[PDB]
């Protein structure tokens, strides 16, 4: 389970290769589930499959 | 003088990464094939619903922009200015000079900010008091008209300034283009690396 600045769900957090631009904080699925998230402290990108 | 916008002026609408997806977005954009102004002593221009601004010259003859209702210190105004050491933005009540150049103002009465840090493309939005600047720099082989092909502006800074803006002006020193946004539905081709690579202005034709 996770909370990321309020983004809340259940997932297998994986080190993302998705190339977020420095302003972007979330990435989204066609359903508007959140597909990847920037860590709010290490600023790395994580997949949320 | 007037010219073609040639599909220049698209920017990333949301701070969400999307990739290999065509996404419909409703926002203020420069409409496609818009009829933009080109300026070849110094105009004051309306801000409209929002501004697209660009200039082709690397020699830093342009130095900034000022925005407000009055541009005369009877209210606040935004000043965006660039100097030999810093990017600078502030929201002070400047007594601006009738030609503002680097000497941009005689005096100032209050302030609430001091942010700091060859075609140059800019978009300015003001919604919910957030004055949002997007830009990109793009190569060109001609000066008198905007270049062919697609170009997405990345967000540069996003400031909660909250002042009323209706007129603006560009700072020189001792050519540029202006267009204005309108509410459009756009379809954005986000590629595999999540960059917008093409778009459709759905209300065009
Ligand atoms: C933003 O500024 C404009 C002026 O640039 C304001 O327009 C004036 O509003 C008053 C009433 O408050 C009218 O009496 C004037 O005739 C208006 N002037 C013009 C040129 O239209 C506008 O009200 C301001 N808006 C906000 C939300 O502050
Ligand atoms: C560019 O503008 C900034 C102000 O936004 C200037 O920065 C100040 O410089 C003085 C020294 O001259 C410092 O004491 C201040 O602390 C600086 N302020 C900030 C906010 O950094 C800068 O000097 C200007 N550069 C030029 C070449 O004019
Ligand atoms: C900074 O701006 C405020 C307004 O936002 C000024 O406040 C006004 O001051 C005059 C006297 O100069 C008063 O008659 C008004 O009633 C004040 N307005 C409000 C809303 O309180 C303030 O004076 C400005 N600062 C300076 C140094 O001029
Ligand atoms: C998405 O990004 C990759 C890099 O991560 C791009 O591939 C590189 O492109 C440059 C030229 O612009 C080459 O020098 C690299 O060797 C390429 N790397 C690989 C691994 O092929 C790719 O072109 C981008 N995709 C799109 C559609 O622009
Ligand atoms: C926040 O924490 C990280 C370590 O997780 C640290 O590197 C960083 O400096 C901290 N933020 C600030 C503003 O110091
Ligand atoms: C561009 O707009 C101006 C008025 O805004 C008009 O005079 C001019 O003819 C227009 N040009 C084209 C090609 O439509």
């Amino acid at each position: 389970n996770f909370n990321f600045n309020g983004l809340t769900g259940t997932g297998v957090l994986t080190e993302s290769n998705k190339k977020f631009l420095p302003f972007q904080q979330f990435g989204r699925d066609i359903a508007d589930t959140t597909d990847a998230v920037r860590d709010p402290q290490t600023l790395e990108i994580l997949d949320i499959t | 003088a007037y010219t073609n916008s040639f599909t220049r002026g698209v920017y990333y609408p949301d701070k969400v990464f999307r990739s290999s997806v065509l996404h419909s977005t409703q926002d203020l954009f420069l409409p496609f094939f818009s009829n933009v102004t080109w300026f070849h002593d110094n105009p004051v221009l309306p801000f409209n619903d929002g501004v697209y601004f660009a200039s082709t010259e690397k020699s830093n003859i342009i130095r900034g922009w000022i925005f407000g209702t009055t541009l005369d210190s009877k209210t606040q105004s935004l000043l965006i200015v660039n100097n030999a050491t810093n990017v600078v933005i502030k929201v002070c009540e400047f007594q601006f000079c009738n030609y503002p150049f680097l000497r941009v103002y005689s005096s100032a009465n209050n302030c609430t900010f001091e942010y700091v840090s060859n075609l140059s493309e800019f978009v300015f939005k003001n919604i919910d008091g957030y004055f949002k600047i997007y830009s990109k720099h793009t190569p060109i082989n001609l000066v008198r008209d905007l270049p062919q092909g697609f170009s997405a502006l990345e967000p540069l800074v996003d400031l909660p300034i909250g002042i009323n803006i209706t007129r603006f002006q560009t700072l020189l020193a001792l050519a540029y283009y202006v267009g204005y946004l309108q509410p459009r539905t756009f379809l954005l081709k986000y590629n595999e690396n999540g960059t917008i690579t093409d778009a459709v202005d759905c209300a065009l034709d």
